[PDB]
C-alpha cells in the first residue's frame, strides 16, 4: 500500500496570491511505462471531489489556467496562482501507480485570507412547538465573520451558562471568504421557564466590545 | 457529467445494503467504475473496482471488504451497483460512486451502520422575537445522518447558511438560517425544506412571525 | 485519463 501525507493541514493564502499545495508518496510514483500516475481533486465544501490535474500536470476537463501541478518520484505540488474565492475546499491528492490499493491523501484545506470582518448577530426564542415536547433551544447565528476565531457567552439573567451550549462552524463561504456559526443553547423547558433574560455575547478579533443580542421571555 | 447514486442508510450491525449509481454524460462501457468511502477517522478510502467488458468484468475489492461487499455493473443502464453483507460500524461512511481512479465522482450517498433505530427531525421554525431579517430552522433528534436543507424548496440560496450537524446524547442536531429582505417578509412566504433520507421523512416548515 | 496499465509479472 502506497501512503500519501498532504502538508498543510490547512493554508492561508490571500486572493490573487499563490498558493503552493504539498502530496509525498512513501514510494515512487513512476510507473514502468514511464508515466507517473498522481492525481489532484478539489472537493469545495458540500460537494464532492473533482478531478483538477491527472499525471502530475495535465489540467482536466473545465479546469482554469490557474491551476498546475508539478513534482516527481515522491514530492509533487499543486499551485494554485492568482487565487479566487471559488477556489476554497480541500485538496487531496491520490495515486494510481501501485494499484490496488488506489490510494489517497488526507486532504488539505485551502483558506482564503481576507480582511477583517465582524459578525452579524441575530438571537432566536424557542418556538412554540418545541415547548411542548418538554424542550426550549436558544438560538444565536453569529454570520460572515473572519478570521474564524470567536468566542460566544451565553448569559441567563446575568450570569454565564456553559452546559448544554451546541457550538457549529461553517466552512469558508465561497461568496465572500467568511465564516458563520450558530450557537445554540439547549434548556428543558423546566429551566427555560425559570429565568427571563437570554443573552448572547459574540467576542471576535474585530472588536475589543462583544456583540451582544438579547431576548427576553417578556417579548 | 453527472453520477448519481441511491441506497443507503441505516443498517443493523451484520446486515446487507445494496447501493446503486447511474451515470451520464461519458462513454460508461469504456471506464472501470469504482466505489469509494469517505469518514472522519479513514479519510477516502478505495472500496472496490469492476472493469470492462474486454476485461470479463474483472474487480478487485479493498482488504476491509473483501468477500463481504460484491461490484457490479450493467452497461445496459449505465449503472454499478454494491452488494453489501455483514455490515460493520466501520463501514459507515459517505459512498461515491466513480468513473476512472478517480475522474468522475457522484454525489454521494450515507451508510450508517448502527444497533439504533431511525429517527426522524423535529423541525422548528426560529422567528425573531434593519433593511434584512435572518430567519432559522432548527432540526433536532435525528439519526441517522445526514439531513439536506433548502428554503423555498430551492428557490432561496443566495442569503442560506447551513450549519453541519452536532451528535448529543445519541441524536443529531443542526440548523440554517437564511436572510432576506425585510420588507418582503412575511409578505413573501420563507419555508425550510428538511429532509432525512434514512427515515424517508421531509419536513416543511413555514417561518411565520411570533 | 487517470488509469494506468496494470503490471503482471509471473
Ligand atoms: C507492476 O509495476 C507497477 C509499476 O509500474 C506497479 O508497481 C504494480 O504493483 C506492479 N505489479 C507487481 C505484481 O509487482
Amino acid at each position: 500500500d502506497v501512503v500519501m501525507t498532504q502538508t498543510p493541514l490547512s493554508l492561508p493564502v490571500s486572493l490573487g496570491d499563490q498558493a503552493s499545495i504539498s502530496c509525498r508518496s512513501s514510494q515512487s510514483l513512476v510507473h514502468s511505462n514511464g508515466n507517473t500516475y498522481l492525481h489532484w481533486y478539489l472537493q469545495k465544501p458540500g460537494q464532492s471531489p473533482k478531478l483538477l490535474i491527472y499525471k502530475v500536470s495535465n489540467r482536466f476537463s473545465g479546469v482554469p489556467d490557474r491551476f498546475s501541478g508539478s513534482g516527481s518520484g515522491t514530492d509533487f505540488t499543486l499551485k494554485i496562482s492568482r487565487v479566487e474565492a471559488e477556489d476554497l475546499g480541500v485538496y487531496f491528492c491520490s495515486q494510481s501507480t501501485h494499484v490496488p490499493p488506489w490510494t489517497f491523501g488526507g486532504g488539505t484545506k485551502l483558506e482564503i485570507k481576507r480582511a477583517d470582518a465582524a459578525p452579524t448577530v441575530s438571537i432566536f426564542p424557542p418556538s412554540s412547538e418545541q415547548l411542548t415536547s418538554g424542550g426550549a433551544s436558544v438560538v444565536c447565528f453569529l454570520n460572515n465573520f473572519y478570521p474564524k476565531d470567536i468566542n460566544v457567552k451565553w448569559k441567563i439573567d446575568g450570569s454565564e451558562r456553559q452546559n448544554g451550549v451546541l457550538n457549529s462552524w461553517t466552512d469558508q463561504d465561497s461568496k465572500d471568504s467568511t465564516y458563520s456559526m450558530s450557537s445554540t443553547l439547549t434548556l428543558t423547558k423546566d429551566e427555560y421557564e425559570r429565568h427571563n433574560s437570554y443573552t448572547c455575547e459574540a467576542t471576535h478579533k474585530t472588536s475589543t466590545s462583544p456583540i451582544v443580542k438579547s431576548f427576553n421571555r417578556n417579548e | 457529467v453527472n453520477l448519481e447514486e441511491s441506497g443507503g442508510g441505516l443498517v443493523q450491525p451484520g446486515g446487507s445494503m445494496k447501493l446503486s449509481c447511474v451515470a451520464s454524460g461519458f462513454t460508461f462501457s469504456n471506464y472501470w467504475m469504482n466505489w469509494v468511502r469517505q469518514s472522519p477517522e479513514k479519510g477516502l478510502e478505495w472500496v472496490a473496482q469492476i472493469r470492462l467488458k474486454s476485461d470479463n468484468y474483472a474487480t478487485h475489492y479493498a482488504e476491509s471488504v473483501k468477500g463481504r461487499f460484491t461490484i457490479s455493473r450493467d452497461d445496459s443502464k449505465s449503472s454499478v451497483y454494491l452488494q453489501m453483507n455483514n455490515l460493520r460500524a466501520e463501514d459507515t461512511g459517505i459512498y461515491y460512486c466513480t468513473g476512472g481512479v478517480f475522474d468522475y465522482w457522484g454525489q454521494g450517498t450515507t451508510l450508517t451502520v448502527s444497533s439504533s433505530k431511525t429517527t426522524p427531525p423535529s423541525v422548528y421554525p426560529l422567528a425573531p422575537g434593519n433593511s434584512m431579517v435572518t430567519l432559522g430552522c432548527l432540526v433536532k433528534g435525528y439519526f441517522p445522518e445526514p439531513v439536506t436543507v433548502t428554503w423555498n424548496s430551492g428557490a432561496l440560496s443566495s442569503g442560506v447558511h447551513t450549519f453541519p450537524a452536532v451528535l448529543q446524547s445519541d441524536l443529531y442536531t443542526l440548523s440554517s438560517s437564511v436572510t432576506v429582505p425585510s420588507s418582503t417578509w412575511p409578505s413573501q412566504t420563507v419555508t425550510c425544506n428538511v429532509a432525512h433520507p434514512a427515515s424517508s421523512t421531509k419536513v416543511d416548515k413555514k417561518i411565520v412571525p411570533r | 485519463v487517470t488509469s494506468a496499465p496494470d503490471t503482471r509479472p509471473a
